[PDB]
RNA sequence: CCGAUAACGAACGAGACUCUGGCAUGCUAACUAGUUACGCGACCCCCGAGCGGUCGGCGUCCCCCAACUUCUUAGAGGGACAAGUGGCGUUCAGCCACCCGAGAUUGAGCAAUAACAGGUCUGUGAUGCCCUUAGAUGUCCGGGGCUGCACGCGCGCUACACUGACUGGCUCAGCGUGUGCCUACCCUACGCCGGCAGGCGCGGGUAACCCGUUGAACCCCAUUCGUGAUGGGGAUCGGGGAUUGCAAUUAUUCCCCAUGAACGAGGAAUUCCCAGUAAGUGCGGGUCAUAAGCUUGCGUUGAUUAAGUCCCUGCCCUUUGUACACACCGCC
């Protein structure tokens, strides 16, 4: 019905945990034909919670301070990486992306005001909006650092970290920081 | 200076105004110079109405000990509505006009004309 | 041995804490012992009435 | 939350409301217009905060009086009170419980006989005498 | 301000307003703005189509050979200013959410009582006192300097590259500016020569008529590069060509061909910011004979995060204390 980029039908993707069912933004109710709209989403809260997840990607990869208006860079790179993924695993790049999102979203952090042990004092759970926010940020920044001094363009970096996180491989920088945050929090329990 | 400014304040008030402000600056007798402000009545301070309700003037007085700074600020009562007092009264004056009795509690009454 | 990951609906929030807004009291329930709920501090937006993952139930309980 | 104010910025609406007691409501867009053009109030943002609970006042007056004070509240709401003057007497029963002390000092006004003045028995034992101590 | 209430009745700042931003196919009107329809002319497929479509080409105010203001403009208005609902609260003074709506907070101007030995006497023919006043601390002229460099600090700009550079092709803005009192000095189209810098004819414009439909940058799409301090970067450094200036050296500025240094994302610390926001990215004005890494504005692209707190810094009110009152950078 919506044929994302001429393909990748929305009514295929399955999200696992119902603490995220409503908080991933891939589904048909708001299935955009493309991740781009000046929709005043960040004006008030919780609209960006509904902002399509691919739109969040294209708006988050657009972050270095050198590139600051090149959203079209972002959509072209994400479309290329989506094509790359659908080539890599045959299944929906939307599906692999949501899998990486859930598998790289942390749950435990440390935050207090007292004398911090290693990061903070008290371990604390995270609500699944800062969780997915940090997850997509981590994916993006992994892609950026990976393509910084490599011949690989950001398209393939994003693709490979997306696969690595979705499967879970202890090699993508995203999950490699996720589990360290989780375990240092467990130490500061 | 006090007697003179009180006299001018008297005369301005009898001229009829919502208020006034006068400030005298400079060095009086003695070498330490400080101002001293005489006020009466109303004195709006902020927003557009000051541009066309209060008028101000600054004059420098060539005194043997130096110079005297004089500020005067009079406002014009609105009521003339175009005369020496300007029209468009201050917005906090939407005055409630008062009906008549408008009771008429009698029976339905017909008068033909 | 380790307590399983458990889900947690969030009811009315008591309010922020950490004297910076960094944490908030949430009153979660495990949708199975629905008559048992626990006070709990979380970070990030709460979206009153949403649901949250949880590893260890009996972690903390402090009243402001 | 965002539920912390100053009493002073709370001091916002009754500079207006009763002064123009004639044109309020229970309301969201048309006492809006009346509040646009009615004072010297130099800047833009705070129009909503003065005027939010404003029509909540005439909500109140449509269920109860309040300061205010709107000179229309009190005389109407007390004129309603003016009525309901009972036909029968609230005290006309012509028997009244009285204790022996009462009867006897009516005997020092020298009348305890020409009426009903029905006597109730005294407490006798008198479980009154408000308490004191432990044991 | 409710609410209390030895207070009552007022005044200033504060929250209206002014402009700006957000809408009206509602009003008035547009040959210095147009838009349509038409009639032309050129065009294309034409085998014919044909009301197929192209034109920022021409004309429809030299007086009908057509109308209209929608697009643009700017005035009048209106319009957005707690009307509806639910929920919270003594249900009291506002918010939360939702509906609808151009919009449920558009940013600025102003701004009280007082006060600061804050700065300015280099703004003035504003000025007191003092100083100088002919071998002038006046004034003008010539030259130099304000640019000077073992070092330390501030604001910035460019970069450290492949979300890139190079080359070529494509497609878009908005403020605002423009010919002279003195004062000479404007914005510039078009054409010709010169690779460029430029020059020479040739107009238009004192401006919604010309520059200008401001054919902006970023960005767009094809090429090359390949992770090399490399085609990144462009400091330093030679020679040549222009331009303004009476005068250009310590280089006014620009252009060409040359040279290719640090820089491989920076500590200790520290600044700004939350919606067209920060930032990328250009364009105007002032400065200006030549002058922008400055600044003021204008746009273009366009975010992440948060709707909390006193943790640091600091501020307002209330109680407390005190030996302080030049008021804790105090006192002792
Ligand atoms: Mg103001
Ligand atoms: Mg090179
Ligand atoms: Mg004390």
């Amino acid at each position: 019905d919506i044929k994302l980029f001429g393909k990748w039908s929305t009514d295929d993707v399955q999200i696992n945990d119902i603490s995220l069912q409503d908080y991933i933004a891939v589904k048909e109710k708001y299935a955009k034909y493309l991740p781009h709209s000046a929709g005043r989403y960040a004006a008030k809260r919780f609209r960006k919670a509904q902002c399509p997840i691919v739109e969040r990607l294209t708006n988050s990869m657009m972050m270095h301070g050198r590139n600051n208006g090149k959203k079209l860079m972002t959509v072209r790179i994400v479309k290329h990486a989506f094509e790359i993924i659908h080539l890599l695993t045959g299944e929906n790049p939307l599906q692999v992306l949501v899998n990486a999102i859930i598998n790289s979203g942390p749950r435990e952090d440390s935050t207090r005001i007292g004398r911090a042990g290693t990061v903070r004092r008290q371990a604390v759970d995270v609500s699944p909006l800062r969780r997915v926010n940090q997850a997509i940020w981590l994916l993006c920044t992994g892609a950026r650092e990976a393509a910084f001094r490599n011949i690989k363009t950001i398209a393939e970096c994003l693709a490979d970290e997306l696969i690595n996180a979705a499967k879970g491989s202890s090699n993508s920088y995203a999950i490699k920081k996720k589990d360290e945050l989780e375990r240092v929090a467990k130490s500061n329990r | 200076v006090r007697r003179a400014c009180y006299g001018v304040l008297r005369f301005i008030m009898e001229s009829g105004a919502k208020g006034c402000e006068v400030v005298v600056s400079g060095k009086l007798r003695g070498q330490r110079a400080k101002s001293m402000k005489f006020v009466d009545g109303l004195m709006i301070h902020s927003g557009d109405p000051v541009n066309y309700y209060v008028d101000t003037a600054v004059r420098h007085v060539l005194l043997r000990q130096g110079v005297l700074g004089i500020k005067v600020k009079i406002m014009l009562p609105w009521d003339p509505t175009g005369k020496i007092g300007p029209k468009k009264p201050l917005p906090d004056h939407v005055s409630i006009v008062e009906p008549k009795d408008e009771i008429l509690p009698t029976t339905p009454i017909s008068e033909q004309k | 041995r380790v307590q399983p990951i458990k889900l947690a609906r969030v009811t009315k929030v008591l309010g922020r804490t950490g004297s910076q807004g960094q944490c908030t009291q949430v009153r979660v329930e495990f949708m199975d012992d629905t008559s048992r709920s626990i006070i709990r501090n979380v970070k990030g937006p709460v979206r009153e009435g949403d649901v949250l993952t949880l590893l260890e139930s009996e972690r903390e309980a402090r009243r402001l | 939350m965002g539920r912390v104010r100053t009493k002073t910025v709370k001091k916002a609406a009754r500079v207006i409301i009763e002064k123009y007691y004639t044109r309020l409501g229970n309301d969201f867009h048309t006492n809006k217009r009346v509040c646009e053009e009615i004072a010297i109030i130099p800047s833009k943002k705070l129009r909503n905060k003065i005027a939010g609970y404003v029509t909540h006042l005439m909500k109140r007056i449509q269920r109860g009086p309040v300061r205010g004070i709107s000179i229309k509240l009190q005389e109407e709401e007390r004129e309603r009170r003016d009525n309901y003057v009972p036909e029968v007497s609230a005290l006309d029963q012509e028997i009244i419980e009285v204790d022996p002390d009462t009867k006897e000092m009516l005997k020092l006004l020298d009348f305890g006989s020409l009426s009903n003045l029905q006597v109730t028995q005294p407490t006798v034992g008198m479980n009154f005498k408000t308490p004191r101590g432990p044991v």
